[PDB]
């Protein structure tokens, strides 16, 4: 019986795709974000009941999913966003997110959750304010589509 | 009450339209709010209307 909480800071990104998932810069990420799913439904009122309504089931939708790092100037996904969106070719790919932890049984590293994201492909890319004045570093942000997730049981 | 319509105190008429909406219903199906909407028509008989128009001629 559980009596401490995972912690959030240990992550992980794969590329189930061309050919990301061996190269080691596209798994280092700064944030990764949008892992969440609503029911959307309808209200209907039934003549006589006045104590409640019933809410009847219509449809799910999924959040954008978002991910940040520090500028990398030469990247392959980069290369696959920019041939999505410059010449509206599109190929979409599978994609796993996983949370880390240490086992032992002599210690390991070893993934703790996965979540299995498919259909995947680019909506928009940024990289931030360049100002004369601050101490920052250039960080770009990609946001993805997605069809679904899963939990890989 | 002390409403006017011009130069009398009511109107006289003849209903020709009528709707009604039940909206509220209590648990054994008796009605617990109703709205109506009505169009009524001026009515005055053939004697007096000849009389109200008090045609003044070489007659």
């Amino acid at each position: 019986i559980r009596t401490y909480p995972p912690v959030s800071f240990f992550f992980e990104v794969v590329f189930q795709g061309e050919n990301l998932d061996k190269d080691v810069v596209e798994t280092r990420f700064q944030s990764v974000t949008g892992l969440s799913v609503d029911m959307q439904t309808e209200t209907l009122k039934e003549g006589g009941e006045n104590r409640f309504e019933h809410i009847l089931p219509v449809r799910t939708k999924y959040d954008p999913l978002v991910l940040k790092r520090g500028l990398v100037n030469d990247s392959q996904m980069v290369k696959w966003c920019m041939d999505a969106i410059l010449n509206f070719d599109i190929r979409p790919m599978n994609l796993l997110v996983r949370l880390l932890h240490i086992e032992r049984s002599s210690s390991t590293i070893a993934p703790l959750m996965t979540w299995k994201v498919i259909n995947a492909w680019p909506k928009k890319w940024s990289v931030s304010e360049f100002n004369a004045e601050q101490n920052s570093i250039a960080v770009e942000s990609l946001e993805l589509n997605y069809s679904y997730f899963e939990t890989l049981k | 009450g002390d409403f006017s319509f011009g130069e009398k105190n009511g109107f006289d008429c003849l209903l020709t339209d009528l709707q009604i909406n039940y909206t509220l219903f209590d648990q054994t199906g008796k009605p617990l709010r109703a709205k109506l909407s009505t169009t009524f028509t001026s009515y005055v008989e053939q004697n007096r209307r000849v009389r109200e128009e008090g045609k003044q001629s070489p007659d």
